[PDB]
Order: structure tokens, then C-alpha cells, then sequence
């Protein structure tokens, strides 16, 4: 019964590590989406400063 | 009187036989710890197989 509780605890720990990594993949995706918005913004500003009117 | 002597001999053999039976059965009561172990090992083996299936 102690051996059974130990494997059940290991299963629950594995389920926890799986869920915790899953939420870090989701979070890291949110940041990567915003990061690529900021990448695209920085590129578009580098285009805008070629227009001598708005750049002035 | 041979009749009473023969009866007394049979009564003595009867008293001996019941007393020997008591001693034999008291020794059997002490054997319980020897006979128990094979059942204990089967329960251990059954719980081992159950645990490996649950794993």
C-alpha cells in the first residue's frame, strides 16, 4: 500500500510537471507573439524614417 | 480375580491413549508458525503482481 501510494504520488507529480510545462509553453507563446509585434513595429519604423517628410 | 485385572488393564490403556492424544495435539498446535509461511508468501507474491500491474 505504501509502494502503491509512492507510484500514485509519482504519477501526480508527473501530471503536475506536465501541466506546469504546458502553461509555460502557453505563456512563452504570448510573449513570443508580443515580441514579434515589437519586431514588426521596429522594422516598420525603420521604413518610416525613409520618408523624409515624416522623418523630418 | 482375572476379570477385574483385565478390565483395569483396558482402563489403563484407555487412559494412556487419551493422554498420548492430548500430547500429540498440543505438538500440532505449536506447528501453526511452520504451516503459516506458504500462505504468507502467496499473499506477498499476489500483492507484488498487483503492484507491478498498477505501475
Amino acid at each position: 500500500e505504501k509502494k502503491e501510494k509512492q507510484i500514485e504520488q509519482q504519477k501526480k507529480i508527473q501530471m503536475s510537471n506536465l501541466m506546469n510545462q504546458a502553461r509555460l509553453k502557453v505563456l512563452r507563446a504570448r510573449d513570443d507573439l508580443i515580441t514579434d509585434l515589437l519586431n514588426e513595429a521596429k522594422q516598420r519604423l525603420s521604413k518610416v524614417v525613409k520618408d523624409t517628410t515624416r522623418y523630418q | 480375580s482375572q476379570g477385574i485385572q483385565q478390565l483395569l488393564q483396558a482402563e489403563k490403556r484407555a487412559a494412556e491413549k487419551v493422554s498420548e492424544a492430548r500430547k500429540r495435539k498440543n505438538r500440532r498446535l505449536k506447528q501453526a508458525k511452520e504451516e503459516a509461511q506458504a500462505e504468507i508468501e502467496q499473499y506477498r507474491l499476489q500483492r507484488e503482481k498487483e503492484f507491478k500491474a498498477k505501475e
